[PDB]
Formats: C-alpha cells, structure tokens, sequence
C-alpha cells in the first residue's frame, strides 16, 4: 500500500565469538541523498 | 514501543547463537513520508517541497 | 489565423464566483476556496476535450465586492478593507477555520490587497512532475477509474484581513482564469452527448443527427 | 506476389502488395538514453518479445456490432511478454498489428479498424461506477451492442457512441483503416508509445485500444457459409524496462 | 534551483497585527507598535534557525483599514484619514505618548499616508555594528543568558495625524516583511520540540519519531 | 578496502582483496556465431539474468556433515532466469559464485567448496536407483551424512565418500578453494558452460553440483556463538536460449 521499494536483512551464518567476549551486538544505519537531487514548489512543513 | 526515548531506537539487534535464516530487519525506501526517515536530514528537507526526486544512499 | 492553437485557447473566463463574511456563526462561511481544474466550466471543458495531452500556464485576476449586511447598524465610518489571497501549491497544507496556523506558512505564495486600487493577478507555471496535463486517463489512481494524481493543479483560498472583533461585512470573489504558452497533443472527436457530471466521461445515448423528410429531400431554391 | 514474414520462431503470410498505416507518422523506438541518466538504467528483452502472437479468431456474422482489445493486458498471458510484465515495475512498448479476413468473392461488407489512445468509457448508470472486468477480459474481446445496455458496473456500449460519448461516424481522428471485402482484406497499422511520461506500469493503465466495427453489415446469399472469420496477429517493438542491478 | 538560499527565505510574511484609536481613555490605545525581531513568527523562526549567523535587508509594507465606532453619531462627511509610520533605529527616542516630542526629531525616519492610495512600504538596509546576525548566542548579556545586543533592529510605531478634538475612529494595521539579499553561515540540525516562548530555547522532551508494529514490518504492496 | 557491486538492481559489498578461481583458465563466453549457422539462431536475454540470486544461509555446527547444491534448477524459482527455463527449449550459460561465512576471531574450522561437472551419485542399495527428488531440492540444500545410509531410492551420502566412489581428499582435482577461519571467510569461483553439445534443455540434465564440505569441524568455547552462517550469491553469465521467431 505504498508503490515503495524495499530493504530487508538476513542471517546468513550466525555470529562466532572466541571465549570472553560479549555475545549480542548492534547495527547502524546512515542515509543521504547523493548529488542528483531536485525538489518542486516550496511550501509549509507539517511539523510545528 | 516503549523506545521511542532512548538510544535504543537507533540500534539493530544482533542476537546469539545459531538463527541462520531469520531476518534481521526490513523496510521501504520512503523519505518524507515513512516515520523511519521522516527526521532525518534528508527528511527534514524533502518535507519542504512538494515534489522531489533523485537517488539515495544507505 | 485565428484558427491557431494559441487564439483558440488562450482567452478568459469566469470559472468560479464565491461568498464570505467577517463574522458568521458558522465558521466556513468565513472564507471562500476553489480547487482549480478545468471540468467545471462547461465551454472550456469542450474546447480543450479536442486534445488529449495539454501544457500551459495559468493567469488569474480577481474581482471582489463587498457590502454592509442589512442586520442594523448604521452611521459607520469605515476605513477600505483588505483581503488575502492564497494559493496553495499540490502537497500543502489546507486550512480549516480562518485562523488557522496555514494562513502563514512562507511556502504558500500569498496576495495582500485593499479596495479601491486595481484588481490583483497572479501568474502560476506549470506545475507538475509529469511532462504534460492529460484530459483523459484510462487507468487507475492507484481505486478510482479514470483519475490521475499528475493532475493536481493547487488551490485558491480568500478570507479578510482584520482585526479582533470586526464589524459584519460580506464579500463576493469573482476568479478569472487564462491559459498562456499552449500545446496540445493527439486530437479527439467532438464531444456529441451532453455532460453529466464532472469527474466522469458517464453520458446518456444520444442521436447522430436530426432528421429530415426524405433521403432525396432539397428545399426550394429562392 | 506473397511475402513470408519470420520473427523469431514465428512464422507468418502476407500480401507484398499491403498498406501500411505508421500511426502519426512516427516509427517506433528506445528512449534514447539521458532523461534520467543517473539511477535510472532500463534494460530491454529482445528475446521473445520480438515475435508474432495471434489470438483466437472472431465470427462476423449478420448482426454483430463489433468488438475492442484493451493493450497491453491483451498480452499478460502471451509468454515471455506477458512474464516480463509480472517482473518488472515499469515498462514500454510499441505495437505492429495486422488484422485479416478470410471471405470471397461473394461476400459483402465493410469494417473500420481503428487505434484509439486513451479511451475512457461511461457507465451504464449514470451516476455510477465501471468495473475492471466490464473494460477488459485479455485475450476475448468484448462486444459493443446494437441498443443501449442496463445493469450494474458496466460499460454503456451502444456502437453509435462508442462507449465514449462521441459520434462513431468521427473516429477516423484516429489512425485507422478500412477493410472493403470488393477491394482489400487486410490492414496493418504500427503503433508507437504513446504517453505523458517515458515509462509506466502496464497492469492498472491502458495505453491504447483496438476496435472492429462493421459500417456495412455482412451479406451472402444462398448457400455460402454465413460467417466471416476475422484474426489478429500482434508483435511487440522496442520494448523496454527498469533495470534489476 | 527553488532550493537556493534566496528562494527559501525571500518571502513575504504577516508578522503583527494591531489596533489604534483617534480618542480613548487609556491613551496607550491612541498608537500601536512593534519591536522589529523574527522570533514571534513560528514559521519564520523554523526556517532561520537552520542557520547560526545571517545578513539581509529588511522590507516593510503597510496596509491599514479604518472604522467609524459604533458608539452613536452618523449623518458624518469627512475626508480621508492621514496615518504616520515611525522607524526608530537601534539607540533612538521612544514615544509615550501621542503627543509627545519624539514624533518630530529629524533622525527618527517617518511617512505619511492618506487612505485610498497605494499601501505604503520602506526599505531597511543591514543596521548592526557586527558583520552578520546570530540566531544563537551562548553568553551573557553582560545578565540575561543567550541575548546579546547587536541583535537590535529597532521599532515601528504608528498613529494618526488629525489637529485638535478629532472625531472617533478605530484602525487596524497589518505589517508584512520580506529579508532581502541573503546571507547564511553555519548549518544546524532542524527544531525538533515546540518552542515554549520567544526568548529562549527552552522545551520539553520530545520522541525522536513515531512506531510502528515491528522492525521487520513493510505494508503489503498494491 | 571494501568494494560495492551492482549488478542490475541488485548490490553486493565484498572485500577488494578477494581471490578468484576462473576454472580451467576459460572465462564464459557466447557460442560465437556459426557453429549451426541457417536454422539455428540463438538470442541472449540480458535484462534480469545478470543479477545477483542470494539463497537461504546454512548453519554450520559442531556436527555438519556438509551440503550440495545442483545446476541448474537450484534456480528454477529465480525469477526471470527460472522463466526463461520454462519457455525456452534449449540453453546455456556460465556463472559467478560467491560464498561467505560470518564467524569471529574466537571461532575455528576449515571448509572446502568445489565445483563438480557431471556429479552422477550411487544409491544406496547396490541394485537399485536413485530417486529424483534425492538428487536435488531446488533451492534447498540436500546434506551428506557421517554414517552410511539406508533406505530406498536414495543417494548413499557418507561423506567420505561423497556420493561419488571417490576419496574426498582427492576432490582438489575439479575446481575448488579452501576457506580457513583463521585467515579468510570468503570464495568467488566462476564457472563456464561445459558440456558435450553446444546448447541442451535445462530440465533433464543437472551441469554441474557445487559442495561444501567441513573437513575440521567447528570449535568455540564458553559463550560464543554456536553456528556460524553461510551464504551463498549466483550471477548467471552469458546466457543464451534458441531463438522464438
């Protein structure tokens, strides 16, 4: 219900530690926009 | 819920042991409109205008 | 010559005439608003439905009058009135009472004006993402038959512009539109049967001609 | 006097004396290369899309009013074609169409076959709604009729207006052709793609439609066969999509 | 190309409204006034707080709209009312009154308009001793905490201009200001919680976004 | 040192110090042109074949005897390749395979992947035959046991013998690469198209199998993790059908 492209991740293995090192962890994700972007007909932003 | 006010929220979870075939995490490529990215920089901007387009980096 | 594309198309119109007081017990009586497309005007309508792909500009004036509402008080001094018109371009905010936040946000362009002076104008490009306007959509919208979101055009929004508490007056605003810079693609038949609504091509059957006595049947020559 | 036509696997007949109709007088082709250079690369198939589909045939008989084809989805069961329309998100096309009829000597009758952008049909009601299956059904085609229709949801098809709200007698607009049993058989026309974007998705917009319509109605006398087999035949060109990498 | 510091901030804004009389009996009611900042405009102040420093000219237009009291006396015929609009540039006289001598020094710059004419408008160039604006300021006054004083654009004030013992009237005054060939330096994060008052920064913790139903969840496609 | 890869509307990220194992020295390649010059004309695809396909992880543990993969049909659901196999009769194409671990510096073991042209495995009863689906589930890996198998009508898969009648520490004959824990987690082999005829059907014929196998088994101690995931990527290259017109 969106007409969207979509990103999704999966385990492939599983993560391996030796002994003595924590056992869970984290990801991050960043985003920009890359040099060929242009934007339309200026108007009020919904947020205040 | 219930981590919409820590520093949680910024963090994928990568659990332990043996799960290899389940997802991590999924979502659609929707800025200015999908609450994932509506607060970012490029969000930000894009809720200025009315249209736009162009190409994006994750 | 006069056959052009440009002298066919390009000539104005009054395509919407609105009402609007200061003070009122209803609260959308307070402001006038017009979603601007070109299926409401039934001879504008005909003339661009010969084409099937349209690009233009858009030039609008206003012609707005104002009178003292016969409730009952008189012997009033009143200084001229002045009046906002705001257009909104597609994906803005719309406002719902007149005192609404949106009235001043700096991306919906806006008109000050004051009675007395000449009628304001203003001048709007073409607005869409797409490459061209089309009359007619054989689709969906994503589900509505036969409308496409490319066509979004904006809106015109008008109210007063007074103080705290202000004295009854009502105004009537009087939209002139033009299209300039015209181009036009794929022409279409005319138009036969009568229009029913204004968001479909829906119709009743209808004949292909009048009749006449007979097949050979020529009147008398003078 | 006869030409022997191969695309691909496909193999068909036709008259070295043909007309041909180019639509507008523009000839099929890829959008070229850099209205979107960036992030947006298309690809094209060139595989067995470039090949001849025929459908089944239609019975002309005395009283037919006529029939229409919705494009594409006339083609979303028609092999690869069809697959390449479930895989990728956005597509074009042009079309070469051949229609023929097979009659004799002593037949009579007249057709106009006619290409139409953007045909957007009324309601049967007024002040309702079509349905997506009273527009199309694929590869059937569906029938105008000879008076105006009743029920729900459907499309208001008398032949005289068309189902579009216009005179019938003025579709010649269009790039059409006739087909006069006295002097011809046969009709081509090509068309290009047609709309006011370089590409769009082919399952909820219908770029054009083809319709058949009999002007003069099928005549034969006494022991002739009393129908006229009509068949279309259709081959893709220069088609063209998004890029998957 | 609508994304260049001048298309984003040289736009048009309502930013006050106010009302004066001819006669009163409060005396404070006889003249309006403003003090000349961008911090009472939410959306105005959103727009330049991506930014640290800022240069611009301002400019100024005027539109004013009279009424006779309702109070009792009509069968009236009088001509056109005058108004004057006052500028006080940073470190001038401050009137009290409407009678005061401050509105006849020669420094403080001033126009006089008769109603039916064209709106009024002046042009303010960039007046700070500093080389550019600050929207933040992390210091002390010398002790007021993120104020500092060459921020100060001065002060508008308005009033009528009749002679002695005028009749009753009310007038409505509406200032529209534009900034002017821009000048922007150090880009910031854009306000994420509401502002609370038009002095400080201060706010109350905000969520950084809103839910959803869980970090695999994508809505099923049309 | 890392490199991003596109292909199509696919990305990958591997690592720019990456080895790659071309099989015999061949990279993949078209038939030229004139092998079968009159009747027959092949075409290429090239629109969604040259794309990255990513299959389930696997699970390595402590006791994994290994996993086989054949070629094709581990790819009869990918999409349009998989399409392609149903509307052409006849094909061919070479292919680049990556395969990846996720382990940590606290982990241990040693896998070797090799690719096997013409794998024909044993059943498990002397005088019997195999069954169709014990050779292969698709885009499911079948598994190798550690002990001798039973049952009928299926592969006899102890893995010393790899199904074969070999000796598996002699399987360094075919085109492999070695993946140790301790100095790197990944392995590209391309393959190209070996066979006795030029072109052949897809759906009778499995090319080529692909296997990993453990041949030290995985170690880790007190709280680490206990599997480690496996990953394997496919790009088909040059790919190439009879032509349809």
């Amino acid at each position: 219900y969106t007409s969207a492209g979509n990103v999704t991740c999966w385990y492939q293995t599983g993560i391996v530690v030796p002994a003595g090192t924590p056992t869970s962890c984290s990801i991050m994700c960043f985003v920009s926009a890359c040099n060929d972007f242009s934007v339309r007909l200026l108007k009020d932003t919904p947020f205040i | 819920e219930g981590k919409l006010d820590t520093m949680e929220i910024y963090r994928i979870p990568v659990q332990s042991g043996n799960h290899q075939s389940s997802q991590v995490f999924g979502f659609q490529v929707q800025p200015g409109l999908d609450n994932v990215f509506k607060h970012t920089l490029l969000g930000e901007i894009l809720n200025y205008y009315a249209h736009w387009s162009g190409s994006i980096k994750l | 010559s006069e056959s052009s594309i440009e002298n066919f198309l390009c000539r104005s119109a009054c395509v919407y005439m609105g009402e609007y007081h200061t003070t009122n017990t209803d609260t959308s009586k307070l402001f006038a608003s017009w979603t601007i497309n070109a299926r409401r005007m039934v001879q504008m309508r005909r003339k661009l439905e010969l084409f099937t792909y349209v690009r233009f500009d858009m030039e609008v004036t206003f012609v707005i009058t104002s009178k003292q509402d016969q409730g009952t008080q008189l012997g009033q001094d009143m200084p001229p009135l002045t009046h906002q018109i705001m257009y909104i371009p597609p994906g803005g905010p719309i406002p719902k009472s007149v005192t609404d936040y949106t009235w001043q946000t700096s991306t919906n362009p806006s008109i000050f004006w004051t009675e007395g002076n000449a009628p304001p104008r203003m001048s709007i490009p073409f607005i869409s993402i797409g490459n061209a306007y089309s009359n007619f959509y054989d689709g969906w919208s994503h589900g509505v038959y036969g409308y496409n979101t490319l066509n979004h055009m904006g809106q015109i929004y008008v109210r007063h512009v007074n103080g705290s508490s202000p004295l009854p007056m009502t105004s009537t605003v009087r939209m002139y539109f033009k299209p300039k810079h015209v181009k036009v693609w794929v022409p279409r038949p005319p138009r036969l049967c009568q229009y029913k609504n204004a968001s479909t091509v829906n119709f009743t059957p209808t004949n292909i001609t009048e009749k006449r006595q007979s097949i050979n049947y020529i009147p008398e020559t003078v | 006097r006869v030409r022997s036509i191969t695309l691909g696997n496909s193999t068909i007949t036709t008259q070295e004396s043909a007309n041909v109709v180019v639509a507008y007088g523009r000839w099929p082709e890829y959008l070229k290369d850099n209205e979107a250079t960036a992030e947006d690369q298309p690809t094209q198939p060139d595989v067995a899309t470039c090949r001849f589909y025929t459908l089944e045939s239609v019975t002309w008989e005395r009283d037919s009013p006529g029939w229409w084809w919705k494009f594409p989805d006339a083609l979303k069961d028609m092999g690869l074609f069809g697959q390449n329309m479930y895989y990728h998100y956005l597509g074009r096309a042009g079309y070469t169409i051949h229609v023929q009829c097979n009659a004799s000597k002593f037949h009579q009758g007249c057709l106009m076959v006619v290409c139409v952008p953007e045909a957007e049909m009324g309601c049967s009601q007024v002040d309702g709604t079509v349905n997506e299956h009273s527009l199309s059904e694929g590869e059937t085609a569906k029938k105008f009729a000879s008076t105006s229709t009743n029920g729900t949801n459907t499309v208001q098809s008398i032949v005289t207006n068309a189902g579009m709200g216009v005179g019938v007698g003025n579709l010649t607009i269009f790039p059409h052709q006739w087909i006069n049993l006295r002097t011809n058989n046969c009709a081509t026309i090509v068309m290009p793609y047609i709309n006011n974007v370089p590409m769009d998705n082919m399952f909820r917009h219908h770029n054009f439609t083809l319709m058949i319509i009999p002007f003069v109605p099928l005549d034969y006398s006494s022991d002739s066969s009393t129908y006229v087999p009509i068949t279309v035949t259709v081959a893709p060109m220069c088609a063209e999509y998004n890029g998957l990498r």
